[PDB]
RNA sequence: UACUUAAAAUUUAAGGAGAGGGUAUCAAGCACAUUAAAAUAGCUUAAGACACCUUGCCUAGCCACACCCCCACGGGACUCAGCAGUG
RNA sequence: ACUAUGCUUAGCCAUAAACCUAAAUAAUUAAAUUUAACAAAACUAUUUGCCAGAGAACUACUAGCCAUAGCUUAAAACUCAAAGGAC
């Protein structure tokens, strides 16, 4: 069960597009340091994942598994899991559906539905 | 103070300068899209054989951009 | 057009609820109260609470998305009546592109935030909602005649490889 | 070189966290994508694609070249870019 | 004296010292700030656009445009040791 060569075991990042049959355009930031300036800035790299079910969304975080075995030039990612889904997020501190910096449902409450 | 005086003197004789050559300006205009429309033939041209096809595709006829179509 | 539009016999917003009330009222006094004897602007109020009504959750606040959605698509069916009459207003032109523009950028938030919400405002107010291009794509004639010459090509190649996939498949298909 | 099987030196192939010359008056490239019943219409690109120009760099050293045609079956204008030497 | 034109109805052209010669936005008035001078008291932060001596040059070439003596985009050769701003 080896693992893959690629460097990105791991990625996350924003579903940028989804117009190929089970494959997702992910779209991963890292920073980088400037030299000159000593500061660090967002380079952007682009990653086709393996969706296999069509779960995922434009806009919607995601984090990508490295595949064994490349299954195109391109796709050497799967879908692993949706961490965030656009307009759909469940806060992971208190598990209540939230919409932006506020709770849909309060967290005192236990609707359990 | 001088340099608006000489951008209008400039453009004074440009404007002179125009006027003096006008038409064969004009026949360098027609003669440039003329070459700019073959150029653009050509480009496309190499196009579909470059794909492969040994003619172009059917009911394809290259729009004339240049010309007096307006 | 759309499905609903206020009747002439109905009450502004302001005595829409006293009306009803009050035991007994004369023909002429409704009449007078109704929106036959108010402005345009009247009818726009009764009908953005009635697709409050329709939509959102609680029509008594109007602050949310949701509800300045439903303030937009009024104004921006109302800026399209006004300019199939005044064809060349350029102020009232700006006016309906400004408000489109603005009802986009109000989906978007709420798609990012709120998607249940968003997918019954789109369909219940009948708003188709695009998603921005990653890429701007520029436009000419030499541009757009290219283009559709690279695409009849491509689309011509891919046509003869079926066919050829087809008469070496059959040829195949005889021998065995 | 040890065992008849394991430690090295040295390479090769496929890759990618990041970094990597100039011109944007080079702004579009034109098949550059995915799926795997073979369909879908996608892929790269102002976060600089494509095109062109220039330059050995990564310096205990590395890379490329070895008369010319990128190669060298073949062909050609037929070999010192080994040391010394000559035009 | 009189015409194009100024007017109306339809298009087109896309140019101004299109200038408040002040990008927008939120601050502060003290930091012993005339921090050149003159305008319009000064100054911090944020984001984008733009600038890098003058002339050549609101030019040549390039691409786009209903524009065809047009507009936008915009160099180099070459020349000088200045050009320029405020008093
Ligand atoms: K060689
Ligand atoms: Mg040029
Ligand atoms: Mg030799
Ligand atoms: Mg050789
Ligand atoms: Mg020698
Ligand atoms: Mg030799
Ligand atoms: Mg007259
Ligand atoms: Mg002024
Ligand atoms: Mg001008
Ligand atoms: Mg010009
Ligand atoms: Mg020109
Ligand atoms: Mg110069």
């Amino acid at each position: 069960i080896v693992r893959s060569s690629v460097h990105a075991k791991w990625v996350v990042g924003k579903v940028i597009g989804t117009a190929m049959i089970k494959t997702a355009k992910v779209r991963a930031t890292r920073l980088v340091l400037d030299p000159y300036l000593l500061k660090y800035f967002n380079k952007r790299k682009t990653y086709f994942a393996h969706d296999a079910l069509q779960q995922c969304s434009v806009g919607d975080i995601v984090l990508l598994r490295a595949l064994p075995v490349p299954r195109s030039k391109h796709v050497k990612h799967e879908l692993a899991e949706i961490i965030f889904k656009v307009g759909r997020v469940i806060d992971p501190v208190t598990g209540k559906p939230c919409a932006g910096t506020a709770y849909l449902e309060s967290p005192l409450s236990e609707p359990r539905e | 103070v001088l340099k608006i005086r000489r951008r209008k003197m400039n453009h004074h004789k440009y404007r002179k300068l125009v006027k003096r050559t006008r038409f064969l300006r004009r026949k360098v205009r027609e003669g440039r899209l003329k070459k700019k429309q073959i150029k653009f033939e050509k480009d496309l041209k190499r196009i579909w054989l470059k794909a492969g096809l040994k003619e172009a595709p059917e009911n394809w006829q290259t729009p004339k951009i240049y010309l007096k179509n307006k | 057009k759309q499905d609903d539009e206020p009747p002439s016999s109905a009450f502004i917003k302001e005595y829409k609820d006293i009306i009803p009330n009050i035991e007994k009222v004369d023909d002429v006094v409704k009449r007078i109260l109704s929106l036959e004897m108010a402005s345009r602007k009247e009818k726009l109020k009764i009908k953005q609470e009635q697709l409050m009504n329709k939509i959102v959750e609680n029509p008594e606040d109007s602050r949310t998305l949701e509800a300045q959605i439903i303030a937009l698509t009024v104004r921006i069916r109302n800026y399209e009546e006004h300019m199939q009459k005044h064809r060349k207003d350029k102020a009232h032109k700006r006016h309906l592109l400004m408000s489109i523009d603005r009802r986009k950028k109000l989906l978007k938030i709420l798609r990012q935030t709120n998607y249940d919400v968003f997918e019954k405002t789109c369909k219940e107010l009948g708003v188709e909602y695009t998603l921005p291009p990653l890429h701007f794509q520029k436009v000419h004639r030499r541009f757009l005649a290219k283009k559709a010459l690279c695409i009849r090509v491509y689309q011509e190649v891919q046509k003869l490889k079926k066919q050829k996939r087809a008469l070496k498949a059959a040829a195949a298909a005889a021998k065995k």
